[PDB]
RNA sequence: AGCAGAGUGGCGCAGCGGAAGCGUGCUGGGCCCAUAACCCAGAGGUCGAUGGAUCGAAACCAUCCUCUGCUACCA
RNA sequence: CCCAUGAACGAGGAAUUCCCAGUAAGUGCGGGUCAUAAGCUUGCGUUGAUUAAGUCCCUGCCCUUUGUACACACCGCCCGU
RNA sequence: GCGCAAGACGGACCAGAGCGAAAGCAUUUGCCAAGAAUGUUUUCAUUAAUCAAGAACGAAAGUCGGAGGUUCGAAGACGAUCAGAUACCGUCGUAGUUCCGACCAUAAACGAUGCCGACCGGCGAUGCGGCGGCGUUAUUCCCAUGACCCGCCGGGCAGCUUCCGGGAAACCAAAGUCUUUGGGUUCCGGGGGGAGUAUGGUUGCAAAGCUGAAACUUAAAGGAAUUUGGCGAAGGGCACCACC
């Protein structure tokens, strides 16, 4: 019986080139020995972070998922894998008496960068509102999923990865919506929750040495 | 064991999932990642008696002793990510993620962002027992 | 175990109710010594006064109810 | 006896009935 | 005889509505029937507060909540005395408990 | 007729040097308003018999007796 | 009353009674029965504590609400082979 | 922690809210068809209401023939609980649960309350359609539209109060307009058991469905509400003939 862990060796991660902070932490794994090698047991690595850990202080709620594909030695690059929302913020958005609407749209960016975002906007009580209903008609559900729609699939197809995603660093879909859309019904809490990746194209070295300096 | 890492200025992450329901607890440390371990130790470790491993004394063992783990490891900040049983089961975490985390903030680990993960269905398939339920 | 936790020693600051099945048991509020702003709640037999200092094996638990 | 399994008796009832009126054709 | 105006429930032009299962129990219960527990608490009451705070990282640190919806069975709800029988005359009161702390 | 198993409380059984127990049956008491369940206590033992080794055997030694497992009237 | 006789009993199983201050307990003295008369009972005095200022868990009691096929009143009523 | 494969289901939004003749209906989009209410100085002119015969729809379970079987899980194999436990509890697990196609026609299929029409108090909200009106937002002017506020009109699910009135009462704005007894119309009950039972007819592959007695026995069986006792019912207090 031996210890493992005098085998380990700790390696070091950076942030893709829109994010203001560039380390985000370290990891380790088992010395190279023969067949199995250690830059491939790298290769399928995801990380969970943070936004506000990773810019500034920004808003703390939203989580980026970040994956590896290579290793210059004791230091890897990762480029963007999805975004999603943290659960507390999320499911303190829904209470009773307001309606939700939901959408979403395969589209894809001008390289093969192949999208699937979610947009969830809820319903504004009104100031002077005496009514505790601030229900909606369903018509009027169907037209801002479809204004929803077209205002989440527009700003995609016509930018490339990183404009999209230094779009995603604030809420400015969210906010362009609820300015758009409030001539139907007015929102008060509108943000897109999740944006994975479905398909991806080949791997070639140049995007990652232009998305990192 | 040896590593050129700075103390004083800065420190490390890791995550730690805290597992409890209402028959066991899982105080479960990996990497950022979470794909590499650092050390697994559960509420059946510290009490062998079977009554009670989901108490929250055996919780608090069991942090004690994964955060003297993680201390001659040398790890020194824990992002904190709770789990309860989760499926078609139950949402309430058990009695014992309550101790651990005491447990584990007292022992001078530094805790970053706390977290729920569980896992919510979305009207998964039926639940364990009868329509009437499980009368006793 | 294999580790010697430290005794510490605590003074009440105000008595609640008695708990227990048969009322034997009671609930203080008690506090240390080695820094004068931590305030935790432990079970205690016997009579106890009001500046009553207690001798504590161990400083984690929390108080727990009649069950 | 409540009514449910006094009407399944009386049904068992009809059942040894009908096979013993076929069987004694 | 009749107890309830209505029968305990908010069906009044339905006469079918989904059914849900218990969270004390697994017993299948109509939804508008079931007792409804939308409990807002948070991860460390009042006691870990201190402790967590100061051995954060972060200064000036919001504490998470826990939001979960609890399904009770009449049995269960009583059982765990969630709500209590009340007199004939004081059953047809609606308002929920008033709340203090 | 020849070789082996068992011989222990009314019944079945564990035991092999420092040493009479188990499950069950009987009797009595408690618990309860009373009964049944539950608990406690005891009586009941040439450990099949003979002689010997050993400081000391129910067990070790040789024999016989009683009931079973296999050959069967073998001239 | 006197001399001999010197048994069981080595702090007691299941269970169960009484009590919190001059109290429990130890210790003796009066009265009742009494011709002869206290191991019982009612009083009295001496010595004199441990623990606790609470609870509804057990055994029960008082009030309000609710349920009942009970009312000779749950030690009630009742279904079937 | 990363993906793959299969099947089921659509949480929080979800309410005494909506639609449908009832059973029932909850991810997004597209196609087809149908319908209530509102608006109308449009059209036919009594075409209407209830309904034996007859006909459509009809939860779950059950049956027949395929595909597929993730989870749950009648029968069954066990482990404990118990005097007994083939029961409550736990681990597996068969038909079934899912879709297609052919069957049966059963529920506390309840609002235990048939359908149409009229009359008879109020109050504040709710969903739809329409109308009127100070004002705010869609960034500052105007108009209409969506989003709020103030009121009405018609239909629908409902709620609160009531010596209108009724009932045995619980309660009901209908369960009212009933001895001061009649608006029209269909089904259905004459004490409790026997009994939805025997037989006859009929439907069905089968399980069974519809129609449906008698002999005999019985002086009560029931409905509402009140007062006691009893709860292994709840909420407050007490006792050394209770406990610590
Ligand atoms: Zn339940």
């Amino acid at each position: 019986v031996v210890d493992p862990f005098s085998k380990k060796d700790w390696y070091d991660v950076k942030a893709p080139a829109m994010f203001n902070i560039r380390n985000i932490g370290k990891t380790l794994v088992t010395r190279t020995q023969g067949t199995k090698i250690a830059s491939d047991g790298l290769k399928g690595r995801v990380f969970e972070v943070s936004l506000a850990d990773l810019q500034n202080d920004e808003v703390a709620f939203r989580k980026f998922k970040l994956i590896t594909e290579d290793v210059q030695g004791k230091n890897c690059l990762t480029n963007f894998h999805g975004m999603d929302l943290t659960r507390d913020k999320m499911c303190s958005m829904v209470k009773k008496w307001q309606t939700m609407i939901e959408a979403h749209v395969d589209v894809k960016t001008t390289d093969g960068y192949l999208l699937r975002l979610f947009c969830v906007g809820f319903t504004k009580k009104r100031n002077n509102q005496i009514r505790k209903t601030s229900y909606a008609q369903h018509q009027q559900v169907r037209q801002i999923r479809k204004k929803m729609m077209e205002i989440m699939t527009r700003e995609v197809q016509t930018n490339d990865l990183k404009e999209v995603v230094n779009k995603l660093i604030p809420d400015s879909i969210g906010k362009d919506i609820e300015k758009a859309c409030q001539s139907i019904y007015p929102l008060h809490d509108v943000f897109v929750r999740k944006v994975k990746m479905l398909k991806k194209p080949k791997f070639e070295l140049g995007k990652l040495m232009e998305l990192h300096g | 064991s040896l590593g050129p890492q700075v103390a004083e200025g800065e420190n490390v992450f890791g995550v730690c999932h805290i597992f409890a329901s209402f028959n066991d607890t899982f105080v479960h440390v990996t990497d950022l990642s979470g794909k590499e371990t650092i050390c697994r130790v559960t509420g059946g470790m510290k009490v062998k008696a079977d009554r009670d491993e989901s108490s929250p004394y055996a919780a608090m063992l069991a942090a004690q002793d994964v955060a003297q783990r993680c201390k001659e490891l040398g790890i020194t900040a824990l992002h904190i990510k709770l789990r309860a049983t989760g499926g078609n089961r139950t949402k309430t975490p058990g009695p014992g993620a309550q101790s651990a985390l005491r447990a584990l903030a007292r022992s001078g680990m530094k805790i970053g962002r706390i977290e729920d993960v569980t896992p919510i269905p979305s009207d998964s398939t039926r639940r364990k027992g009868g329509r009437r339920g499980r009368r006793l | 175990t294999s580790r010697v936790q430290p005794i510490k020693l605590a003074r009440v600051t105000k008595v609640l109710g008695r708990t227990g099945s048969q009322g034997q048991c009671t609930q203080v509020r008690v506090e240390f010594m080695d820094d004068t702003s931590r305030s935790i709640i432990r079970n205690v037999k016997g009579p106890v006064r009001e500046g009553d200092v207690l001798t504590l094996l161990e400083s984690e638990r929390e108080a727990r109810r009649l069950r | 006896m409540r009514a449910k399994w006094r009407k399944k008796r009386m049904r068992r009832l009809k059942r040894k009935r009908r096979k013993m009126r076929q069987r004694s054709k | 005889t009749k107890k309830r105006r209505n029968n305990g429930r908010a069906k009044k032009g339905r006469g079918h509505v989904q059914p849900i299962r218990c969270t004390n129990c697994a017993r299948c219960v109509p939804k508008d029937k079931a007792i409804k527990k939308f409990v807002i608490r948070n991860i460390v009451e009042a006691a870990a507060v201190r402790d967590i705070s100061e051995a954060s990282v972060f200064d000036a640190y919001v504490l998470p909540k826990l939001y979960v919806k609890l399904h009770y069975c009449v049995s269960c709800a009583i059982h765990s005395k969630v709500v209590r029988n009340r007199s004939r005359e004081a059953r047809k009161d609606r308002t929920p408990p008033p709340r203090f702390r």
